[PDB]
RNA sequence: ACCAUAGUAGGCCUAAAAGCAGCCAUCAAUUGAGAAAGCGUUAAAGCUCAACAAAUUCACCAACAUAAUCCCAAAAACUAAU
């Protein structure tokens, strides 16, 4: 939380995390979302729209990130750890932006 | 025992047996009987 | 105002006033033994803390 | 801006201090705060001193939320004694019963603090009983009839314990 | 290795156990929410929203949340309670003022539940509210 | 930088670092805590 | 989720009044007239007194032998009742003040004469002799903390121990002179007289087995 | 063992993770009861930087060291695998096992220096110029002393300095 | 890594002592937080610790420059050594 704190997330405008809680593939996600809704990030701009989307039969838990250089990050992550899904956006989103 | 399996809408097809065992214990019985079954569904509910 | 006695419920009166609650005294099955357990924690924390050189 | 907390007199509000710092280097006008503070709290002819919380805009506008008085200044008027204990347990400080404790628990029922909690009145007389733990005013459990011969004997034992500190303390001030 | 030296049931952890076996038996609807992690205020705010239909919200450590629900006949929501959780308690449920102070938040999800021994998604609370 | 035969951390924010064969209290808050192993 | 342990509390401890180190004198009230030779067998070799604790429950141990004289002696006073806390700790002296006198010889004198001057006393101590015990409700680690400053800047080496870590190292040491391996010991070549080793050693290494050399102790020697 | 994959497609990139096969162990050890990988395969003080086929098996491919905690081994033999790993790299082992880079594989340096057993990194080790007389000699350590514990069938002890 | 809300500026002296010049009590809310173990203000405010919720590789102390004509055998980690 604190890395997304101190990077400047104005430029953001849209992010949704689609995910099924019932998997055995989900940790990773539920842990990015919990690290993108926290109150450093929401104070840090409030333009920014959060969405948690929640399904049963999607079994493909994914995070679509459109912000305001026209650009959309989505990254289907069902095996990838939680720490290198926060790392990959920050660093994307910082270099774009 | 166990709980049940949670299904979801997605692909929504099975029902449980016990609605169709009371569906064919319904379908099963003379009007007389139905009549009675009435009776006392508005007596007590 | 001075109500009767009558109108006041029993949580009034049932409750101590004087002595604290110590750690002999009540049940360790009861959450208030582990709420001044973790107290007296703290206060070890503090304790030992005290040599802080930063 | 941010957020201040303020503990002032109902019936008093001056452009001075300690209030006159505080918002001066907020940049909000005293004068208006004074003018809506009198005029919220012109209704309440108690006279007790109460805490508040003050939200300064960025834009130098300023909101009130208007809060329950303090439980030291209640509990001294419900025991009848002007300033609390020096040296709490060494020396009691008042008396009262548990009639002004839960007066004083359903009162402060309806501040902003316990007001979001939602937990029964018995936490907030726990509190209260706790304040006056730290206040050093002792509570009884039933001295109804004996509650004026207690206000009889420990009246004279506080102007003693009163006469006996002024003297204590005029020695010091001699030998300092 | 020697063999295992077993560890001791101690009051805390009776305690948890007791308290959560209560909280299966007597109430109704036990909705299972990811907490998140949020601000004091909005907490302390969304607890009366809460309090003010009178339905509870409390939060167990997985160490002892997780061998109580295998043991017992939950084990379905085993995959809910990996992350961060929150127990929603209520009885005599009424899942449609729940589902309107949940809409006004947009990144708090509801993961699943219990129903009256009816184990529901998201999907499913959304049915039987408006059911 | 102060070179020292005992190195210690005078704030939370300093980290030691092994290089050129010697230790290294670094940091970057407050640079005058900056101390070489002799 | 962390469990939780229960606190060792101290109800049996009681303050005593002045609970702070008392002031020592540089010079005894009476001072040594006639002067003394200054004999090194009140540094060689184990410590036979102030090797317990009385009524404390820390202590400074000391694994060498020294002397000493004022400086130190104020030094620990002022250390530990600047760091010490009053309500809850008390400490005590376990050397006495110094009493042995030092003679010295002005510069430019030659050698011969006689016996110099007196020019400041010390305390003797050998290794294993406590220096400033310390008790109260307080737990270990501050007081091995404010302690072990105090410990290095002692002459002799020094550690802040207590009763539990006195222990553990006798066991320890007890133990390991007991699982050596090795069938040739210090103690058992110098009492039988293998290999003539009495003319090379000293006639106090029969009771120091070899643990102890000069004023020097290691403790790892067995 | 798994892969990140990044595709750049208009404006848009795709982040996903790809699990491939991966060889597992072999069925037969000499000593099942050992919890512990090598001194369960009964390789306890028997390796050394010479034994490449065993030190490459837990590496990551641009030669770094992998996490005790993934690979299982007792904290003795980490470190010693990880001395010996450091000495393997700077001896000129491992060909394979090093970053590439198109661009500075074309400005030649001068030819590697041939070395082995060495303990500390080359870039880090001021010469002696003083050398010491013949009671104190400052030696050239050889070797990690982490390794003085495998076997020795000659009997002599391993020169760690010289 | 993970976050920090409540009676409350606990009571006395002091222009001010709001966890923090000082003295006495050290209670009590939320499952979860010490009248506060470190920074900071004239007084605040504010930044950190321990408390819950998330995991759980190991983690107590131990490292310290130097002289003068020119450094000083060279070398060597495994073929069996009481
Ligand atoms: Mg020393
Ligand atoms: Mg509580
Ligand atoms: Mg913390
Ligand atoms: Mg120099
Ligand atoms: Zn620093
Ligand atoms: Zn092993």
């Amino acid at each position: 939380a604190a890395a997304l704190a101190r990077l400047g997330l104005r430029a953001v405008k849209q992010v949704r995390v689609q995910f099924c809680p019932f998997e055995k593939n989900v940790e990773s996600t539920r842990t990015f979302l919990q690290a993108v809704s926290s109150e450093k990030v929401r104070c840090t701009n409030l333009n920014c729209s959060v969405i948690a989307d929640v399904r049963h039969d999607g079994s493909e838990p994914c995070v679509d990130v459109l912000f305001g250089d026209g650009h959309r990050l989505i990254m289907r992550g069902a095996h990838l750890t939680a720490q290198e899904m926060l790392t990959a956006f920050a660093s994307h989103i910082q270099a774009r932006g | 025992e166990a709980l049940a399996g949670a299904p979801l809408d997605n692909a929504p097809k099975e029902y449980p047996p016990k609605i169709q065992q009371l569906v064919q214990d319904i379908a099963s019985l003379t009007l007389l009987e139905i009549s009675d079954l009435n009776e006392l569904l508005k007596k007590t509910l | 105002v001075l109500k009767p006695d009558s109108e006041y419920p029993e949580w009034l009166f049932e409750m101590n006033v004087g002595p604290p609650k110590k750690l002999e005294e009540l049940d360790p099955e009861t959450r208030e033994y582990w709420r001044l357990l973790r107290k007296h924690n703290i206060w070890r924390h503090n304790r030992l803390s005290k040599n802080r050189k930063f | 801006s941010g957020m201040i907390r303020a503990i002032v007199r109902a019936g008093q509000a001056r452009p001075g201090p300690p209030l006159g710092p505080i918002l001066g280097q907020r940049g909000v006008s005293i004068n208006q705060f004074c003018k809506e503070f009198n005029e919220k709290t012109k209704d309440i002819k108690e006279g007790i001193p109460l805490p508040t919380k003050i939200f300064v805009k960025p834009d130098r506008t300023f909101e009130i939320k208007i809060g329950q008085p303090t439980v030291s200044y209640f509990l001294k008027a419900a025991a009848g004694i002007e300033k609390g204990a020096r040296h709490t347990g060494k020396e009691v400080a008042g008396l009262v019963t548990l009639k002004h404790v839960y007066e004083i628990a359903r009162v402060k029922a309806q501040d902003d603090a316990f007001a979001l909690q939602d937990v029964p009145l018995s936490s907030v007389v726990r509190s209260i009983i706790g304040s006056a733990r730290s206040l050093g005013i002792r509570v009884v459990k039933d001295l109804s009839s004996e509650e004026l011969a207690a206000f009889q004997k420990e009246r004279a034992l506080f102007l003693a314990a009163q006469r006996e500190a002024d003297l204590a303390a005029q020695a010091e001030a001699a030998k300092k | 290795p020697p063999p295992t030296p077993p560890q001791e049931e101690t009051g805390l952890v009776r305690l948890l156990r007791r308290e959560i076996a209560a909280v299966f038996r007597d109430n109704r609807m036990i909705a299972v929410c990811q907490h998140v992690a949020l601000s004091a205020e909005d907490k302390l705010l969304l607890r009366h929203q809460l309090r003010k239909h009178k339905i509870l919200m409390k939060i167990f450590p997985n160490q002892v949340l997780k061998p109580f629900l295998e043991e017992s006949k939950y084990q379905n929501l085993l995959p809910l309670f990996v992350g961060h959780n929150l127990l929603l308690v209520s009885e005599e449920p009424k899942v449609k003022e729940m589902v309107r102070i949940l809409k006004g938040i947009p990144f708090l999800p509801l993961l699943g539940g219990c129903i009256d021994d009816t184990i529901l998604s998201r999907q499913g609370f959304i049915n039987y509210s408006k059911l | 930088f102060k070179t020292k035969g005992v190195l210690k951390k005078r704030c939370r924010d300093c980290y030691l670092v092994k290089r050129r064969g010697r230790w290294f209290i670094y940091c970057k808050t407050n640079p005058k805590h900056k101390q070489r192993q002799m | 989720f962390k469990t939780l342990l229960p606190v060792p509390t101290f109800e049996d401890v009681a303050i005593p009044e002045k609970p702070k180190l008392r002031f020592v004198e540089r010079v005894p009230l009476v001072p040594k007239v006639r002067r003394e030779r200054k004999n090194l067998s009140d540094i060689r070799g184990p410590s036979t007194e102030a090797t317990e604790f009385t009524e404390g429950r820390f202590a400074i141990l000391a694994l060498g032998g020294g002397y000493l004289h004022w400086g130190h002696f104020e030094m620990m006073r002022l250390t530990i009742n600047r760091s010490m806390d009053p309500k809850n700790m008390f400490a005590l002296w376990r050397v006495p003040a110094p009493f042995k006198p030092i003679t010295r010889k002005g510069m430019g004198q030659r050698m011969g004469g006689g016996k110099g001057a007196i020019d400041h006393y010390v305390t003797p101590v050998k290794a294993g002799r406590l220096i400033v015990e310390m008790g109260g409700r307080c737990e270990f680690k501050e007081v091995q903390g404010f302690l072990d400053l105090v410990a290095h800047k002692l002459p002799f080496p020094a550690k802040a121990v207590s009763r539990e870590t006195l222990e553990k190292m006798r066991k320890d040491q007890e133990e390991r002179e007991r699982n050596n391996q090795n069938p040739w010991t210090f103690e058992r070549i110098a009492t039988a007289n293998m290999l003539g080793i009495r003319k090379v050693l000293s006639p106090y290494d029969l009771t120091h087995k070899g643990r102890y050399w000069g004023k020097f102790y290691t403790p790892e020697r067995v | 063992f798994r892969e990140v994959v990044e595709i750049l497609d208009g404006k848009t990139t795709i982040i996903e993770g790809r699990i491939t096969e991966t060889p597992q162990e072999s069925p037969n050890p000499p000593n099942p009861t050992g919890q512990c990988p090598i001194c369960r395969w009964n390789l306890k003080h028997k390796y050394n930087y010479e034994d490449v086929l065993l030190l490459s098996q837990f590496i990551r491919p641009h030669g770094g060291m992998l996490p005790r905690r993934i690979t299982g081994l007792c904290q003795e033999e980490h470190l010693k695998i990880e001395e010996c790993v450091k000495m393997a790299h700077r001896a000129g082992l491992l060909p394979n096992h090093r970053p590439k880079l198109p661009e500075g594989f074309v400005p030649k340096s001068k030819p590697r220096l041939n070395r082995y057993l060495t303990r500390w990194s080359p870039r880090s080790v001021k010469p002696i110029y003083n050398k010491g007389h013949r009671w104190n000699k400052v030696r050239m350590p050889v070797g990690s002393p982490l390794l003085k514990d495998n076997v020795s069938y000659s009997g002599r002890p391993l020169l760690l300095y010289h």
